[PDB]
């Protein structure tokens, strides 16, 4: 029998999401390089995001005047992020 | 809203383990293997096996995604490497 597409979609949503959370959890404590809007790059250690993925919580944020202990980066300012496991 | 953010979860799911080229805001370009797409933000996660033998993981923010184009379907070997990840 054909399963409702709503059910199929929601199950695929759960699998995609679980994989995404796993990818973020593997990034905890690594240095990541953020590509920002306005052509800028910044580096920081990753701590967490919120579940809406609206903010990244980071530590050891590099700046021209020196390393900052903690910061919050808005995901709306970010284009991409990369790190090396 | 953007084309990429409107895609069904079942469509996002078919990109997994395929090699893809992503064009994003401000002329940023990426190529890599799809690990997943976050259904909340539409962030796409790519794995790269780099020239020096190391491995990177890259997320491109869903709001910044412009186009996504499949380049390679993959094979059993790469699929197993990617499955063993995390």
């Amino acid at each position: 029998a054909q399963e409702s597409l709503e059910s199929q979609e929601q199950r695929a949503r759960a699998a995609l999401r679980e994989r995404y959370l796993r990818s973020l959890l593997a990034m905890v404590g690594h240095q990541v390089s953020f590509t920002l809007h306005e052509g800028v790059r910044v580096a920081a250690h990753f701590g967490a995001t919120d579940l809406d993925v609206a903010n990244f919580y980071v530590s050891q944020l590099q700046t021209p005047i020196g390393v900052q202990a903690e910061a919050l980066l808005r995901c709306s300012d970010i284009i991409s992020y990369t790190f090396k496991p | 809203m953007s084309e990429w953010m409107k895609k069904g979860p079942l469509e996002w799911q078919d990109y997994i383990y395929k090699e893809v080229r992503v064009t994003a805001s401000e002329k940023n370009e990426y190529k890599g293997w799809v690990l997943t797409t976050d259904p909340v933000s539409a962030n796409i996660v790519l794995v790269n096996f780099l020239e020096d033998g190391s491995m990177s993981v890259t997320g491109i923010m869903g709001h910044a995604v412009q186009t996504v184009e499949t380049m390679n379907e993959g094979d059993h070997r790469v699929r197993e490497k990617l499955m063993h990840l995390f």
